[PDB]
């Protein structure tokens, strides 16, 4: 459900993760690195299904954070895809492209590719 | 030390 | 800059996107699949790096699409990352990921993979 | 027939 | 090592896999799904890494199945990518590749992608 | 069919690829990188769809290369999956990923994804 | 029921 | 300059 996307998520590296869920399909808040820190903190945004099929099926979502701050600008972004399954014990299964601005030359090898698999404890 | 990676 | 980024673009498979960039790094607009149609239209939300790195690199960025509107829900949502690069011919070149809601025992085959060109008109 | 894909 | 990697495998979901490791790089072996069964076996073949770094770093390895045998034909080839580490709890981490064949209108959504570890327990 | 995929194939970063389709269903040849030159040849070894559903389909295949030969070691292996399309001029089309060994630390950052485009000489 | 997938 | 690049 929204609220149940709806507050504080950790991945298995350390990184906290922030999110409002809106009733229309809106995904809005902050990421941040370093297992806390100050800024180490940048903006994403994204949207969810929030009208999900009626068997134990999961809901599908995306967001994107490009890495520039006030202090920071890694001129990089990465976008996540997954889905959100709840109960018990609520997850976020995602995998996720890290694209990097390059010259010409370097295109061939601009894009990281990964998994993250995001809890509440 | 790319900030989506662990502390460096 | 943000003004090269804003406007409408197509892909290799007749898709548009029309996008205003933001000066705080945000991005707005929507999706058009179907070869046009009145409303096959999607929201969509992104960001990109404001302050690019600056003689010959690209301009990294990226958004969302949950594929639901008034008229139809996919149950689904695909996330697109890659650079902007401006010229006579302005490009941006894209790798996506699109995911779709499942039960567990089906989570092993939920994500297709691909890649798109986008050219200004 | 999914929206990002052609008339399919 | 090469009789590191050399042995049985089982991933998360029950599916085996035996393989040989070569001294100049080569992989070969089986693999079977349906956590055993008859003739849900498939033949496999590889390259690994055949002398690695001198600090903790991973053996880099990668192999094909396609999967077609005498009692089935699936019309699609799996590639999976990924490093082997040692130790007392030896693993094999990796992401996958999955293409079908399919004709020019469905070529847009020939390939999933996903990622699995191996271990020998 | 066998017969079609062997021979000499080029991308559009003039790489080189030599393959022989056997009887079986198995791949062998070389890989030649950086504009040819005398050696910088690789050993590949993949897998194809030996009896391919036939009306307009394409044929599913794959293969490994692992980047270590008698001149040189990049301690990393890429694996490409697509189809074999044949015709007047006939084409290999594949997404692959290349995986390096790195240490603990660094394995998050570990593997490289994009897309290759082959054509027959 | 592909082969890479679970007992289906 | 790794190998599956252009000449770099």
């Amino acid at each position: 459900a929204e609220a149940g996307i709806t507050g504080t998520w950790y991945n298995q590296l350390g990184s906290t993760f922030i999110v409002t869920a809106g009733a229309d399909g809106a995904l809005t808040g902050t990421y941040e690195s370093a297992v806390g820190n100050a800024e180490s903190r940048y903006v994403l945004t994204g949207r969810y299904d929030s009208a999900p099929a009626t068997d134990g099926s999961g809901t599908a979502l995306g967001w994107t954070v490009a890495w520039k701050n006030n202090y920071r600008n890694a001129h990089s972004a990465t976008t996540w895809s997954g889905q959100y399954v709840g109960g018990a014990e609520a997850r976020i299964n995602t995998q996720w492209l890290l694209t990097s601005g390059t010259t010409e030359a370097n295109a061939w090898k601009s894009t990281l590719v990964g998994h993250d698999t995001f809890t509440k404890v | 030390c790319h900030p989506q990676g662990p502390p460096c």
